């Protein structure tokens, strides 16, 4: 009954789009030589493992056809649909045309690349013997060679597949140039019926699983045959094909047993994550709902929690429906199979220099005064006070981590408080540094903050294990944690914080948790005195509520407090009314730097590891003793605060390192510490106004 | 030329190459390895072992890396350990016997003919714990630095199964092959046949000791973002009650994967495999 499975047809014709691909992979020189062939030589060199295909080239390839009057038969409008077909057929061409191996097979190589080599060799010997036996049996290539191919049975090319293939879309630039394909959609905006399409979505990667192997093919061994049995695994589950299906046992009485091989079984690296909606894209009154993303292969570690990404990939059903009764038939779950990733705040750990990034650093330097240029370029939407914002740049670059080579470590990081009264904005600076910091995080005084500053423990949804889930100080690391309403925290919060400023680690010893945990965070804090504003009749140790032991772990505190004045408040009222009249910042003979290029500059400065001259070494000491002698012997009355400490000497060193790194300089001058000491003292000269 | 399937290993060529090393090594790492008296460096430690009965040969793997003629092997035992250590079990016995026959000796022969010798290779390179162990690393030598949080009871695991026959006064035994007990339906027919009537008797069988240990793993570096992992690992006989809660350890073994049964009802297996270490050495 051919009225069942009724025949239909559509404008596509895959049987000649494959004929298009087999030209594109070799017929492209708009950017060694036909680069895909040379890239496949590096696969034939066995020095890379993943193939990235960009629509940027396919479009300009069709222009080289269309402007020559040659039919396009568009791949791009097809490929944004149905990519699970192309991604398993576009790869077939590459098996059928790739260069031969050049660096000959050797012991220092990854073990999978000989297992595949042996089967690929065995494949050809089977043809070589069967052809000769057929020829020898008492009697043309295209005639004979097809007999060999059909009578033989062989390893399939997907099981000899050396590599994983992925796609990336074309950016809007290439869509408007030559005049769709990838709007970065909201998780709400996805409207369901995009199933099948290649889509771009952006949002917070809240939670990830660990990477583990998940099988795609099971290989089974049969002794009595010697033939392998391969089972493709497609769903979440499989049943062992224990009954031997072999071509030698099928027409045989005995049906002898088989055993799985746990290295001949082709795996893939499997990882998955939630993306929650990006909050500013949520409608009024609605909630940031979540979507499930599945990952395969080489891409797997590109997603890390607490970061914002574009994910590009193919959006697909999964067979699940609820629990039988809560059903209305043929429902599906859905997931996104990730293909390529880009992330709007980048990882510092990748920073190498190439033809476009060095000039973005160099054009920033050559105007000079870089340190003051960047301080004013931090948060230029709030008035003046440069000394605070100038120190926030040092908080980012952070100084130098020191390991003693003898079992000791001392913090290469800056911890700061922004004490003051209302009206001189705080959270705006906290929020501004959360954006400019990759891995930046924002926090608040009360509620969840016990667990929120701590490891939870969680039964991991996708797989049967417990995991520690990181609070803010662990969701952030190697980056800034921002604290607000600070003194409205509580002892259980402080005694977590107080350890983290002192050293890079946290320790827990309640219930199922006994670990020692790496923090590696910079704490930048906003706090208010006991009465919101200061009282001049109260000495700072009484005006401030914080205990001086914790305060001594702030390497700088800023007494950033307001006093009314006839002139100074006028220029502020100009800046606020100007920036409220329109978005733009003042018409100074200046430009506030774009943050992403400043992030690149910082990521280069972070690579610098400066050394202190003996000239400054002996100067830092003598300044310290005069500071410490003054601080103790004179300053323990009236407006006097605290005490000078070894820790504040190390603060001056770390700040002096930071300045030298902002110079991009391999050594630390006497000119640096005479600036660092100024920021230390100036933060409280405000108090005399 | 002979070769193992899927593999780069020639038995006899590795056999002679290991002997050539075993009968000629003298701290060449101090000479060669980096910018850093003795002689016969292993022969003293082999002729040490034979009177003590300590059947274990603890091996500093980096002896081979520096040495001139077994760079060809370091990257094999690292990558094919289940098979390459199965070679070493044989070569060392033959290399013990060469120290018999060159000696006027008492009757060491009457047991070392039958007894078995093994290798524990530990001195291998560093790794980022569980995390860098992508599936390309399945079934390879590995090491971990860390500590123990708990250890299970000792588990009985089958090594010879026993069969009792409900009639006719003959039993049967079968050795386990790669995780199966192929129980004969036929009553060992040549005595007589009854189609299906035979038993399996628990308390006659021969068992391994097995033990499982939970390791809190602590790498020399961890990426920004990470949190501690509780790996689960397994240890066999002669290592049971070697190490226990609170010990700080370097351990080495084979990284593995295994399925899990979804439920106690039916043989459906989860496709997202579980992973563990089979311990071969603990320092
Ligand atoms: N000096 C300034 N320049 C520009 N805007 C300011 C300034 N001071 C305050 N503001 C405005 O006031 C708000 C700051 O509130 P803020 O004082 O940070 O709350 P808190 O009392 O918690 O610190 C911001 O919205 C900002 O626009
Ligand atoms: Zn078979
Ligand atoms: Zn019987």
């Amino acid at each position: 009954m051919s009225a069942a499975l009724p025949s239909i047809q559509l404008p596509v014709d895959y049987n000649n789009l494959f004929n298009e691909i087999t030209d594109f992979l070799v017929t492209f020189k708009q950017d060694k030589g036909p680069k895909y062939m040379a890239m496949l030589q590096k696969v034939a060199n066995r020095e890379l493992n993943s193939v990235i295909i960009d629509l940027d080239d396919i479009l300009q390839y069709q222009n080289e056809k269309f402007l020559q009057g040659t039919q396009a038969d568009d791949l791009v409008s097809a490929i944004q649909q149905n990519a699970n077909h192309f991604t398993e057929l576009f790869c077939r061409a590459i098996d059928n045309n790739m260069p031969l191996p050049t660096k000959e097979i050797d012991y220092k190589d990854d073990v999978l690349d000989v297992i595949l080599n042996q089967r690929r060799l065995r494949n050809e010997r089977m043809l070589s013997d069967r052809t000769n036996e057929i020829r020898s049996e008492n009697l043309m290539n295209d005639a004979l060679r097809e007999v060999v191919e059909d009578e033989t049975e062989l390893f399939p090319p997907n099981l000899t597949r050396r590599y994983f293939l992925y796609f990336k879309p074309l950016s809007q630039n290439c869509a408007r140039r030559y005049r769709i394909s990838s709007k970065p959609l909201s998780v709400r905006q996805i409207k369901g019926d995009f199933l099948g399409q290649l889509i771009t979505v952006r949002g917070i990667i809240t939670r990830v699983s660990d990477v583990k192997p998940a099988v795609e093919v099971i290989a089974y061994t049969c002794d009595q045959c010697g033939y392998e049995v391969f089972q493709e695994v497609n769903s979440r589950t499989f049943t062992p094909l224990s009954e031997c299906t072999s071509e030698e046992c099928s027409q045989n009485q005995t049906k002898g047993q088989l055993f799985m091989s746990t290295r001949a079984s082709k795996f893939s690296a499997f990882q998955e994550c939630k993306i929650q909606e990006l909050s500013q894209q949520v409608p009024v009154g609605h909630i940031p709902r979540s979507l499930n993303i599945h990952v395969n292969g080489t891409l797997v570690r590109s997603l890390s929690p607490g970061d914002i990404v574009d994910v590009t990939g193919i959006f697909l059903p999964a067979p699940y429906t609820g629990f039988k009764a809560l059903k209305a038939g043929l429902l599906t779950e859905t997931y996104l199979e990730a293909q390529f990733v880009r992330q709007h705040k980048k990882k510092f750990a990748s920073f190498s220099l190439t033809s476009d990034v060095e000039e973005r650093v160099m054009e920033l330097i050559t105007s000079g005064d870089v340190y003051n240029r960047l301080a004013k370029s931090i948060a230029p939407e709030i008035y003046g006070n440069l000394d605070v914002k100038k120190a926030l740049l040092l908080l980012l670059v952070g100084g130098v981590d020191k390991r003693v080579g003898d079992g000791m470590k001392i913090r290469g990081d800056i911890n700061v408080c922004l004490m003051g009264d209302p009206g001189v904005a705080k959270s705006q600076l906290l929020k501004a540094i959360c954006k400019i910091s990759p891995r930046g995080v924002y926090t608040t005084g009360k509620g969840s903050s016990g667990v929120g500053l701590t490891a939870a423990v969680m039964k991991d949804p996708v797989t049967d294990e417990m995991i520690l889930e990181g609070g803010a100080l662990v969701l952030a690391d190697n980056g800034i944690c921002c604290i607000d309403e600070f003194d409205k925290m509580d002892e259980s919060d402080r005694t977590a914080i107080h350890e983290v400023m002192e050293q890079q680690t946290i320790s827990i010893s309640k219930a199922g948790i006994n670990t020692t945990l790496n923090a590696r965070t910079s704490i930048l804090a906003a706090a208010n005195p006991l009465y919101g504003r200061y009282n001049p009749r109260l000495s700072p140790l009484d005006n401030i509520n914080l205990p001086a032991a914790l305060l001594s772990r702030f390497d700088i505190l800023f007494l950033m407090l307001d006093i009314p004045s006839r002139d100074d408040d006028e220029k502020l009222a100009e800046h606020v009314t100007y920036v409220h009249m329109h978005n733009k910042q003042p018409d100074l003979d200046f430009t506030p730097v774009e943050p992403s290029k400043m992030r690149e500059y910082i990521a280069y400065a972070k690579t610098k590891r400066p050394v202190m001259s003996e000239a400054v070494n002996d100067y830092v000491v003598q300044a310290y003793i005069r500071l410490r002698q003054d601080s103790k012997r004179e300053m323990d009355s009236k407006f006097s605060f605290g005490q000078a400490t070894p820790r504040t000497l190390l603060g001056i060193i770390r700040l002096s390192q930071a300045l030298a790194k902002l110079r991009l300089a391999d050594m630390v001058d006497i000119d640096d510490v005479e600036e660092a000491l100024r920021l230390v003292r100036v933060s409280k000269e405000s108090l005399y106004q | 030329l002979r070769i193992i399937w899927g593999t780069n290993v020639s038995i006899q060529e590795c056999t002679t190459n290991f002997r050539n090393f075993l009968m000629s090594f003298k701290y060449k790492f101090r000479k060669i390895l980096d910018e850093r008296d003795e002689e016969l460096y292993y022969i003293k430690q082999l002729n040490e072992m034979r009177e003590l009965g300590t059947s274990n040969l603890n091996l500093d793997a980096r002896n081979l890396l520096a040495y001139k003629q077994t760079e060809d092997l370091y990257h094999q035992l690292l990558n094919y350990p289940q098979e390459v250590i199965s070679i070493m079990d044989q070569t060392i016995k033959d290399c013990m016997v060469s120290l018999i026959v060159d000696n006027n000796l008492d009757y060491d022969l009457d047991e070392i003919e039958t007894k078995f010798y093994k290798v524990r290779p530990y001195n291998v390179g560093s790794c980022k714990g569980m995390r860098e162990l992508n599936p390309n690393d399945i079934d390879k030598l590995i090491n971990l630095k860390g500590l123990v949080l708990r250890s299970t009871p000792v588990i009985p695991d089958m090594k010879v199964a026993f069969f009792k026959c409900n009639v006719c006064d003959h039993t049967m035994a079968v050795e386990i092959d790669r995780g199966v007990i192929q129980e004969p339906a036929r009553c060992e027919r040549i005595d007589c046949n009854e189609p299906n009537s035979m038993s399996l008797i628990h308390n006659r069988c021969s068992f391994a000791d097995k033990q499982v240990i939970k390791l809190q793993e602590t790498p020399d570096f961890v990426p920004d973002g990470q949190t501690p992992h509780s790996i689960s690992l397994c240890v066999y006989d002669e290592l049971v009650d070697s190490c226990r809660a609170g010990d700080r350890i370097e351990v080495t073994g084979t990284f593995r994967s295994i399925p899990i049964r979804a439920n106690s009802r039916q043989r459906v297996l989860k496709s997202l495999y579980k992973t563990y270490v089979d311990v071969v050495h603990v320092k």
